[PDB]
């Protein structure tokens, strides 16, 4: 269901699902440090 | 519940012709016109 | 009364005869749908109503 016409207003919106994907996690060896970075993959920075 | 004669035809303007008694009615339907 | 005589023949219903099965809006794609359609390239019997029927 990508298409809804508002049942009150006959005016037809898109429906899509919000931002979602995977989260990778980038670390050195836990040894060295405990540092780490975050990959949101597929999804905008602003969206985070 | 119309009965019909074996030869139903609309007289236009009234529909006298085509049933020739009512009765019992089940539905209606009253909107614009299919043809143009 | 009993005013009408009928003349039977037969043409080619060709394409026609689609309809939309549903009220799904679809855009861009091909639809496979099973239903009760009218054959394609069918024989649809003409009838001339001149004034059992
Ligand atoms: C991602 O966001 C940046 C923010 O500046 C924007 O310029 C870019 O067009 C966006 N890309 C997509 C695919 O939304
Ligand atoms: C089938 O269609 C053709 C073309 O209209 C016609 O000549 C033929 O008589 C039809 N056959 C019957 C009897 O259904």
């Amino acid at each position: 269901t990508d298409a809804v016409r508002d049942p009150q207003t006959l005016e037809i919106l898109d429906i899509t699902p919000c931002s979602f994907g995977g989260v990778s996690v980038i670390t050195p060896g836990t040894n060295t440090s405990n540092q780490v970075a975050v990959l949101y993959q597929g999804v905008n920075c602003t969206e985070v | 519940e119309f009965q019909f004669c074996n030869d139903p035809f609309l007289d236009v303007e009234s529909e006298f012709r085509v049933y020739s008694s009512a009765n019992n009615c089940t539905f209606e339907y009253v909107s614009q016109p299919f043809l143009m | 009364v009993n005013l009408i005589t009928r003349t039977q023949s037969y043409t080619n219903s060709f394409t026609r005869g689609v309809y939309y099965p549903d009220k799904v809006f679809r855009s861009s794609v091909l639809h496979s749908t099973q239903d009760l359609f009218l054959p394609f390239f069918s024989n649809v019997t003409w009838f001339h109503a001149i004034h059992n029927p």
